[PDB]
């Protein structure tokens, strides 16, 4: 139903002033780039009364008799129907539009009123009458943007103003889910004329889980292509369905060993995206034991299977275990960060990627031996398939890379020179530079994410919002002891208790060192004078002060009290204070603090400063290592210098980057670390292990720098993936490293084809699988899925191409006696 | 156990998925099954000198006045007695 008249009814009324917590939509009307037309604005009013005046609206303002119906809509063709006086906002002259125009010309050039309340009449002087009850102010400032009316065009010129708003006389909040659930979402956009842009319904972060299930298609399908990609590598369907089971299994015996054995219970978002990662990496050691199988069912042929099943473990476990340790420990070198969310999904991965080894080892051999038991062209395409793959990773080519063998080099030193300069030097990653309530969640097309970054700095009223210049506070407590009881490592989220120390504020020796504080406090740099505080600061200053009077019991003292005045007249004196001025506080105030009993527990002072608060990096940092060595001189009594050093100002972003930017260095160092190691002990040759570093350096600075340049953030997923890609370059080197040892020809260009010709289709394999099942991941709406699959894709076709080309190329310098390590 | 996977197979792929069919059971069953509703519940540093002081000012403001036996940091309440 909600069939009422609207508040037009010849009344020149209004409901309400529109207010930030309404809700927004933003239009752009079309590649015309204007929007001063009837079309477009009686289109703009007809979508609004359509897509969100049918649906029942239960939560509204309802100040007048209309029960669907308490503002009309607050958008400019309201304002202009205001003029003229009109009612219906269908009804439009065309010529109102004109008398609007030189109306805004006219008065824009003093843009400059509040407002005036009284009913056809000003308050205050303004500078014209002809502006009737706020129409021009309240249209300038928060329905157009900026570019109309500026003092920049000169006359004559007709500006264009591509953007508007409209707001809706709900109030917005959750309860606009179904609204969007059902009207908005499916649907494209009005006609060609006007097109939504930008919408603020406040339901970005409630609605997100809704888009997860909506969206685990891409997942599944994934999984399907991987399924046919390794049916044409192993024939066997059983194999393939097998190898696929022990990947899901894996995770789900991981999951258990996490919930229950581990017994920590948090379950992060970001661990979902794990799956998808495992996905392109489990896979790997099948195309390594396989292929290893058929080489000594082709030696030893008419030999027992269990001595071929011997001999292949023999030849296979080493790499897999190298490989799959290296990964698993570079997954859980984040349990050195901070945060909790990165903290707890290194754990799951690396629990994963373990588990994922055991059962490759175990499985997987079973059910290779239990698989001891029109299509002429459908085989002889298989034929074909198989003799080409043969002679192109046996003859092309090794060929290829070692006839040019120098212009690689080159091509891949300026690629690395340009990597290292382009993330050390001039266009460094940054910070995070978006408040903590709104992340971008979101796909960087979704309605949400445009007015939440883009159109939240064309308008007025936002703009001048972010011209907030509110100075920041700092603060003093001498009552607690800073300590954190509730689960901190592996955490909860839901751990927290107060406690307290022992000290005494009664000895006469702490009062006059805590007034010599505030007066050399008073002094330094960093302070802004107000003079007109007079609780919202020491204490004791005003209690002083205010202890002057005579004949009331205690008057007209010295500074040092005996403290058996100084412990009953802070009551006696505070239950006046309260009755001057600032006759309310609350939990945040500068008085001090008190407990069940009467005594004192907690004493809180605080001041202004002069620094402004921001969100960049340098100057918190500043302020915060400035402000906290000063505070650091504390030389005080034996009481109150315990728990003294006490400093907390309304910065939480500040830590939130500090603990970003020291948890991805430290991760990159032990993961680097942990890499070097294992490839030198894999190896056991020195100049080989050289190339490996040389090569590992390489790609991540390629890989970094390729990110950087695509403009990325670091918000919580870039500081796993930065240690990620490190502990996935190696997976290839290792694979290169032991082929080429142990091959039957002393010499420097032989002995390199063998091991090329000899891994050089698992390698490829492996990397064409992770890129296609990262691949399925671009097309999607909630965006960690799209950062991992344009990560996966960079990394493995970067990775890939260093460890084959620029370490082929090098490894044909050393020569057959080489170094041979140290000996055991 | 080279020989383990010679001639028994199956005992090898049935313990496996044994194994695993209980260790699903026991993960769906005992313990609570996760939210996924706001998706930064994670994303705050814990115990970085600066993240403890936070914290503990936090606890602080929840734990206020009241009218009686606060169990907290209340103002001059307790000696409103004498009216
Ligand atoms: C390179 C690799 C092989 C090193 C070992 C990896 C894991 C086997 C380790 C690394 C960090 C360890 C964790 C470090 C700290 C904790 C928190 C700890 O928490 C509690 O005891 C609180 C709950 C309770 O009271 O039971 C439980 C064990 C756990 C998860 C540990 C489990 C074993 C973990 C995951
Ligand atoms: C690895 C990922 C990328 C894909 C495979 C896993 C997903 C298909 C699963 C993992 C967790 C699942 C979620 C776990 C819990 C819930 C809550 C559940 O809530 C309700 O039924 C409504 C009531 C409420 O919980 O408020 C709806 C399904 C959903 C979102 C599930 C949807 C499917 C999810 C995202
Ligand atoms: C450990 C290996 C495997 C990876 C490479 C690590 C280091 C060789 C580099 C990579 C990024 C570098 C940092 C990139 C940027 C800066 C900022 C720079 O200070 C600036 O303000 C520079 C830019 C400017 O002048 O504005 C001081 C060096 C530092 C910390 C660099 C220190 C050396 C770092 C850690
Ligand atoms: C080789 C791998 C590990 C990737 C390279 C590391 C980056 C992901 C991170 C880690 C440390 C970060 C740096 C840590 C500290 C700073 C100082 C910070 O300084 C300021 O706040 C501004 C100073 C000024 O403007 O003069 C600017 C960002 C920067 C260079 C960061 C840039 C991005 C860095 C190099
Ligand atoms: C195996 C090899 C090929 C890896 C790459 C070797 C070099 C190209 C890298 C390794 C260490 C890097 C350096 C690590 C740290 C720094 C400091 C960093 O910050 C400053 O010196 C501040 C300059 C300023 O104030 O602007 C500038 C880049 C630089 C010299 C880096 C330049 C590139 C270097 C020499
Ligand atoms: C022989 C081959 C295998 C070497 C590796 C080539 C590709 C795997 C990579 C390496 C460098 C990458 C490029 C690094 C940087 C950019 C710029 C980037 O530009 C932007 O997104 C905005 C540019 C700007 O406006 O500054 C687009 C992707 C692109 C071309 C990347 C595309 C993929 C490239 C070519
Ligand atoms: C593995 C073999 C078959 C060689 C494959 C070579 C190309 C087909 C690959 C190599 C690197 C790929 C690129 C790696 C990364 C990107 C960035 C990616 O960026 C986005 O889509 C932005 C997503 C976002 O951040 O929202 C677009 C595709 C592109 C250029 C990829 C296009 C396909 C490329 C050029
Ligand atoms: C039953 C559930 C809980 C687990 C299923 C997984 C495995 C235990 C199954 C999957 C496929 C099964 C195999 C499917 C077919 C056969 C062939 C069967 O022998 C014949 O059919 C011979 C026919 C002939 O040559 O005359 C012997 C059992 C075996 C190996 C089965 C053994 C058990 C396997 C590996
Ligand atoms: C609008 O107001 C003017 C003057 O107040 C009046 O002359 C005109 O008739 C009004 N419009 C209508 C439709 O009555
Ligand atoms: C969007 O769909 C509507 C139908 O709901 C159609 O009228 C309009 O032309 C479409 N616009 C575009 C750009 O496809
Ligand atoms: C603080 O006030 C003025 C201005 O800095 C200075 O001259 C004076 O000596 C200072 N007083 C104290 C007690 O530090
Ligand atoms: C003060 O606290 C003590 C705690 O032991 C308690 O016994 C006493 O009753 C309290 N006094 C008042 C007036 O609440």
């Amino acid at each position: 139903g909600s069939e009422v008249d609207w508040n037009f009814h010849k009344d020149s009324f209004f409901c309400d002033v529109p207010s930030d917590r309404y809700s927004r939509v933003v239009f752009t009307s079309s590649g015309g780039e204007t929007l001063w037309n009837l079309p477009a604005i009686k289109s703009m009013c007809n979508v609004d009364n359509s897509r969100i005046r049918s649906h029942p609206q239960f939560g509204d303002l309802c100040q007048r008799t209309t029960a669907a119906s308490c503002c009309p809509s607050w958008t400019l063709g309201n304002y202009i129907a205001i003029l003229n006086n009109r009612s219906s906002c269908q009804k439009i002259v065309e010529r109102d539009v004109s008398h609007t125009l030189k109306l805004l010309r006219t008065c824009a050039k003093h843009y400059d009123m509040a407002a005036r309340r009284k009913d056809q009449l000003k308050c205050t002087n303004v500078p014209r009458k002809c502006t009737k009850y706020n129409a021009v102010y309240q249209i300038l400032h928060y329905l157009v943007d900026k570019d109309f009316m500026t003092p920049k065009t000169a006359d004559y010129a007709t500006p264009a103003l591509k953007y508007s708003m409209l707001f809706s006389p709900t109030e917005k909040g959750e309860s606009m889910m179904n609204i969007y659930l059902d009207n908005f979402e499916n649907w494209n956009s009005s006609d060609g004329v006007t097109t939504i842009t930008g919408i603020e319904f406040g339901i970005k972060h409630s609605l997100f889980q809704d888009y997860l299930l909506m969206d685990t298609v891409y997942p599944a399908i994934a999984i399907v292509i991987v399924l046919l990609v390794m049916c044409v590598y192993t024939k066997s369907m059983f194999i393939t369905l097998m190898t696929m089971f022990a990947i899901i299994s894996s995770l789900i015996v991981s999951y258990f060993l996490y919930r229950v054995v581990f017994h920590f219970e948090f379950f992060p978002f970001m661990n979902l995206t794990a799956l998808i990662i495992l996905v392109g990496i489990g896979a790997n050691n099948a195309f390594v034991l396989c292929d290893v199988w058929n080489y000594t069912k082709f030696d030893k042929p008419h030999a027992e299977t269990s001595e071929t099943v011997s001999i292949t473990l023999q030849h296979a476990a080493l790499s897999m275990f190298v490989t799959s340790f290296t990964t698993a420990a570079a997954f859980y070198a984040n349990y050195v960060s901070n945060i909790t969310a990165i903290r707890c999904f290194g754990v799951y991965a690396g629990t994963a990627i373990l588990v994922n080894y055991v059962l490759m080892v175990t499985w997987l051999p079973a059910v290779v031996v239990l698989h001891e038991r029109a299509c002429q062209k459908c085989h002889k395409v298989l034929f074909a398939i198989s003799e080409a793959s043969r002679i192109f990773f046996e003859k092309v080519l090794p060929c290829i890379v070692i006839k040019f063998r120098y212009l690689w080099l080159f091509w891949f030193l300026a690629l690395t020179v340009g990597g290292a300069y382009i993330v050390c030097i001039n266009p460094k990653m940054k910070l995070p530079s978006l408040e903590l309530s709104e992340f971008q969640v979101f796909r960087s097309s979704h309605p949400f994410e445009r007015y939440d970054a883009e159109y939240k700095k064309l308008f007025m009223f936002e703009r001048v919002h972010h011209g907030e210049e509110l100075h920041m506070p700092i603060t003093v407590i001498w009552g607690v002891s800073p300590e954190d009881n509730g689960n901190p490592l592996n955490p909860k989220s839901k751990g927290k208790l107060t406690l307290d120390s022992s000290f005494n504020i009664a000895s006469p020796a702490s009062q006059a060192w805590i007034l010599h504080f505030c007066q050399k406090l008073r002094n330094q740099t960093f302070f802004y004078q107000t003079d007109e505080q007079d609780f919202t600061s020491c204490f004791i200053e005003t209690f002083k002060q205010w202890m002057e009077n005579q004949d009331c019991c205690c008057s007209h003292w010295s500074f040092p009290y005996k403290q058996e005045i100084f412990e009953l007249c802070i009551k006696r004196a505070i239950m006046e204070l309260e009755r001057s001025t600032g006759y309310h506080l609350d939990s945040k105030t500068p008085g001090p603090r008190f407990d069940i009993n009467d005594t004192i527990r907690a004493v809180v002072l605080e001041f202004q400063s002069t620094y402004l608060f921001t969100l960049a990096y340098e100057k918190m940092h500043q302020f915060y290592k400035e402000v906290d060595s000063w505070i650091s001189s504390e030389l005080s009594s034996a009481p109150e210098g315990l728990s003294n050093g006490w400093f907390v100002s309304n910065l939480e972003f500040y830590d939130l980057q500090d603990s970003l930017s020291d948890g991805t260095l430290i991760a990159m160092g032990l993961s680097v670390a942990v890499a070097f190691s294992v490839m030198l002990l894999t190896t056991w040759n020195i100049i080989i292990s050289l190339y490996a570093i040389i090569s590992i350096a390489g790609t991540i600075f390629v890989t970094v720098g390729s990110l950087v340049l695509l403009g990325w953030e670091l918000n919580v997923l870039e500081s796993v993936t930065i240690s990620v890609a490190v502990g996935l370059s190696v997976n290839f080197a290792v694979h290169y490293g032991v082929a080429y040892r142990l091959a039957p020809d002393p010499d420097r260009e032989g002995k390199v084809i063998f091991s090329l010709s000899r891994v050089g289709s698992a390698m490829a394999m492996a990397a064409l699988t992770t890129f296609v099942a990262g691949a399925m991941m671009m097309p999607s709406t909630v965006l960690a899925y799209t950062q991992l699959g344009t990560f996966m894709m960079l990394i493995m076709c970067i990775s890939w191409a260093f460890a084959t080309f620029f370490f082929q190329c090098m490894c044909r310098c050393l020569g057959p006696q080489g170094t041979c390590g140290q000996i055991p | 156990y080279a020989a383990l996977i010679a001639d028994w197979p199956v005992v090898v792929l049935g313990m496996c998925t044994m194994f695993i069919v209980v260790c699903a059971l026991v993960g769906v069953l005992v313990p609570e099954l996760p939210d996924f509703s706001d998706p930064l519940l994670g994303f705050e540093p814990r115990g970085t000198a600066i993240g403890q002081r936070l914290v503990t000012w936090n606890n602080m403001v929840k734990n206020t006045g009241y009218k009686a036996t606060l169990a907290n940091y209340p103002f001059k309440y307790a000696d409103e007695q004498a009216s």
